[PDB]
């Protein structure tokens, strides 16, 4: 619930699958159709800061939220089987806020038992690159670094720069 | 009190609680006038000792100050000024910062009649004028750049019936680094919260009610807590935040 | 406060300065004592420093007793603590129980490297071996941290006996992941 | 559709935070974004002028309310998402302003002297007014209660007391309190911090 | 800014500097270099007789020479226009 967020302000436009569940004229620029109006049960993309209200208002609301194709059972299974390895960064740049926001609209227990478990075991490798200072007299880090969701890369900032800053005070001769 | 060294501990100890914590802490009033005077009449102090061995110098091409007994303890009196000094700004810049972040929410809380946070207790006069200020600066420029060519519907700043609340509060469950002193001073057995605990020094109890559980922390030990749970200790002095 | 990010961590500087607010025990090397110009300060019980003999213990505060020997008027004496054999001793406590932190001061890292910068010549023992003692102890701590980091969640931690240092550099990293597990689990209730 | 073009002004925003969160040094802002402004400007007035036939078209009645009401909101949506995305940049501009101009020691920035950080045509002419407001109110609350205390001074804690420092720039002798320093350049002084630390703010002086 | 004292005694910058450091360069301002604070020294000396342990005649002094820096743009160093600044101050009044 942060007004000035960037990254919140960001990852609320996002496109989600709806259908119409009302019939009714004038609408037709959501379909880039400027003069052709809507009809019933028409299924389309529209952003996330629209589709979130009109599924509220109406009873039966006018628009229906369809499964996304980012919480189906492959991505699921995914995630359980290996979490260390997975690209989250390929599935979607801002999965983590999306994930709060779909559990918060549509209470699912299924899915803060596996968000919380992929973030518990993605934030030991976190720790394990970010601590990695080098000294001067690899792969992974390049590799790990480029699977990393948008929310993630501030925290292995943060992290890696009071290593590097305590490092510094250590050794200051 | 009447102890210029547990002064600077109370200045300490709410400089090191003003920066770990999210919300808005009230002014110690009576700290800041103690130690604002003391610097005033040290200042002059110096001074006045300075000017002292000046005007003797040149009169009759005497000798300087002579070396021994003389230079470590002014020295000393400035280094200590500085150092002071360094203190107290970096609590005023960073309770100025965070009277930043949370204007808005200040303003409803002056504005609510039933609220008994008061700006008058929890903000210095100084802090005051820089609300006003600074409030009055901002929506000069938000209403001359956007605003002003917005729906009458919509044209407030401050709106919490719309899609996205537009007033930012603070966060009542950050998690925090905790120190459990104990008792401020003592009488253990005069303290009602302390109760005691199998085979070990007594422990406080607190309670988590969204997690529905009680949590015990032990006297000695360091802790990660939330900071709801743990408001009246820290504000009764049993806990320090670290 | 505000600017080079400063908002809710305090720098490794700022913790020098928390440690050397601290006393520490000196041998002076002049003698002050009043005959049968003062320090009179503000901050810090200036009786010590008014009545002062040489060739006595006091204690001070411990940026006067850097102040002090930047010339040649103190000795600084280290912490017992400071030895091959409280080391070793440490060192096996810590060999022996490997789900609970040794009895350390607060402030034993900062504590140690100000005074091998300082006071090289006050220590008894060669220096080099406690320089690599105090490498040796920070390895095993570094070790059990790593392996409590695993036992992370939304309801409380406990690290009875982590150095101040130690907090400071995984504070950032600790206190967000259990913020976000936090709010995930709030969202789901 | 039509708050498509205001989440690119967003995006901007995230790069200049980058500029901001990856800086060594002071860095400067970059060109405003005017144009983009005005477009967003365009569209919410044409959603204003939408909103208004929405209104005589229904109360002439020829159409339902249910269906009137569905185009009213998503005017009313996209008009809040517009508002919101310009919100959140203009404030990031201006946390962005603050932070200079708490940091250069309070004064007036770019009518005097200034550390030759920012260009003056960056930024815009309701900024420029609202720096000016701001160091305003930063130079009367120097003058508060606060006096002894210099609130635009050093933030980093004082623990060395005699310092080794060298002379950048050339310039002429200045007094000192019981004292004078003469600025010879590539010379070196050996001198207390305190009376440097201005002189080091302010690019005279080097080292520390 | 004032007259009728009993004579422009001749003292040494040495003794007035400290008075002019504390009030410029500390609080607001800077930069009072040596030969603007010899300039300086004749003003404030036009007004000397009973001085150095008087009350708010010099700190308001040095709040005037202020205000003409704020006012006009000028820049750091102060320097034999010192003078010329003060006969705006008389200029003023």
């Amino acid at each position: 619930m942060g007004y000035y967020d960037i990254d919140d302000v960001l990852a609320d436009g996002t496109e989600f699958p709806c259908k119409f569940q009302y019939d009714i004229p004038g609408l037709g620029y959501l379909e880039n159709n400027p003069g052709r109006p809507i009809t019933k049960n028409t299924k389309l993309s529209l952003p996330l800061w629209l589709a979130r209200i009109l599924a509220i208002v109406g009873p039966v609301p006018f628009v229906e939220l369809l499964p996304p194709d980012m919480f189906s059972t492959k991505v699921m299974n995914a995630i359980k089987t290996d979490p260390v390895a997975l690209d989250l960064h390929s599935i979607n740049s801002h999965f983590f806020s999306l994930a709060i926001k779909w559990i918060m609209l549509f209470s699912e227990k299924e899915l803060a038992n596996v968000v919380s478990e992929l973030l518990l075991q993605r934030a030991q490798e976190l720790n394990h690159h970010a601590s990695s200072l080098s000294i001067d007299l690899n792969i992974a880090t390049s590799t790990f670094l480029l699977k990393l969701e948008e929310m993630e890369k501030e925290i292995y900032k943060k992290s890696h720069e009071s290593y590097k800053d305590t490092k510094r005070w250590m050794f200051k001769k | 009190y009447v102890s210029p060294q547990q002064d600077f501990s109370d200045l300490m100890k709410s400089w090191k609680n003003e920066r770990c914590s999210p919300e808005l802490l009230p002014y110690p009033h009576q700290l800041m006038k103690r130690l604002l005077n003391r610097i005033s009449m040290q200042s002059q102090l110096i001074e006045n000792i300075s000017m002292g061995f000046l005007d003797m110098q040149n009169a009759s091409n005497a000798n300087p100050p002579m070396p021994n007994e003389s230079k470590l303890p002014l020295l000393c009196m400035e280094t200590e000024l500085e150092r002071l000094k360094f203190v107290i700004r970096s609590y005023i810049r960073c309770r100025l910062s965070k009277i930043d972040k949370f204007s808005l929410y200040l303003r409803q809380l002056n504005e609510d009649e039933n609220s008994l946070i008061s700006l008058t207790d929890l903000l210095s006069k100084d802090e005051i004028k820089y609300h006003d200020t600074h409030s009055l600066i901002w929506l000069k420029l938000v209403n001359d750049s956007i605003l002003k060519y917005m729906p009458e519907e919509l044209q407030a700043i401050n709106d919490t019936e719309g899609s996205v609340n537009m007033i930012d509060e603070p966060d009542w469950n950050k998690f925090v680094f905790i120190h459990v002193n104990g008792p401020p001073d003592g009488k253990w057995n005069e303290d009602p919260l302390l109760q005691e605990n199998e085979f070990g020094k007594p422990c406080y109890t607190v309670t988590i009610p969204d997690l529905k559980e009680e949590v015990e922390l032990t006297i000695g030990s360091i802790y990660v807590m939330r900071y709801e749970v743990i408001r009246d200790l820290l504000r009764d002095d049993k806990v320090a935040l670290i | 406060s505000l600017p080079a990010h400063l908002q809710q961590t305090f720098s490794p500087e700022e913790i020098q300065f928390i440690v050397e607010n601290e006393p520490i025990k000196i041998f002076p090397r002049i003698t002050t004592r009043q005959k049968i110009t003062r320090w009179q300060l503000i901050t810090t019980d200036d009786k010590a420093l008014n009545n002062m003999v040489a060739m006595r213990s006091t204690e001070v505060v411990l940026w006067i007793a850097l102040l002090l020997k930047q010339q040649s008027k103190c000795s600084i004496v280290a912490p017992q603590w400071l030895t091959t054999k409280e080391l070793d001793r440490k060192i096996q406590y810590e060999k022996t129980h490997p789900d609970r932190f040794s009895e350390l001061p607060w402030n034993w890292l900062v504590l140690a490297r100000i005074l091998f910068n300082k006071a090289k010549d006050d220590f008894h023992d060669p220096i080099h071996e406690l320089r690599g003692k105090i490498q040796d102890l920070r390895e095993i701590r570094q070790i059990k941290v790593l392996k409590g980091l695993k036992y992370l969640n939304e309801s409380h931690l406990q690290l009875d006996n982590l150095s101040l240092l130690e907090i400071n550099e995984l504070r950032p990293f600790i206190t967000e992941i259990m913020d976000k597990l936090r709010e995930i689990h709030t969202a789901s209730l | 559709m039509y708050g498509d073009l205001g989440n690119k002004l967003v995006l901007e925003a995230k790069r200049t935070k980058q500029l901001y969160a990856r800086s060594n040094q002071d860095v400067n802002l970059p060109m405003y974004h005017e144009d983009i402004i005005r477009n967003i400007l365009k569209e919410v007035s044409n959603l204003r002028k939408n909103t208004e036939y929405l209104k005589e078209q229904q109360q002439l009645g020829m159409l339902d309310d249910k269906v009137a009401k569905c185009q009213y909101f998503v005017t009313l949506l996209c008009m809040e998402r517009n508002k919101r995305c310009l919100l959140a940049y203009q404030r990031l501009r201006t946390d962005i302003l603050d932070s200079m101009a708490w940091n250069n020691n309070g004064l007036d920035l770019m009518s005097s002297i200034t550390f030759s950080q920012q260009d003056t045509n960056n930024l815009s002419h309701q900024e420029q007014e609202y720096l000016k407001e701001y160091c305003d109110l930063i130079t009367d609350l120097k003058s508060g209660d606060l006096v002894d205390i210099d609130l635009s001074g050093s933030l980093v804690p004082p623990s060395d007391v005699f310092i080794d420092v060298r002379v950048l720039k050339d310039a002429g002798e200045i007094q000192t309190e019981y004292g004078v320093f003469n600025l010879i350049k590539d010379s070196q002084f050996f001198v207390r911090q305190s009376d440097v630390e201005r002189l080091i703010q302010q690019g005279y002086l080097q080292k520390i | 800014f004032g007259s009728g004292n009993v004579l422009p005694v001749k003292i040494q910058p040495p003794l007035l500097r400290p008075l002019a450091y504390r009030v410029l360069s500390r609080k607001y301002g800077l930069s009072i270099k040596s030969d603007g604070l010899s300039a300086l020294a004749e003003f404030v000396g036009t007004n000397i007789g009973a001085n150095w342990r008087q009350g708010p005649a010099t700190i308001k002094f040095l709040e005037q020479f202020a205000a003409v820096w704020k006012q006009q743009e000028r820049g750091l160093f102060i320097d034999q226009s010192g003078v010329k600044e003060v006969i705006q101050e008389m200029k003023e009044r």
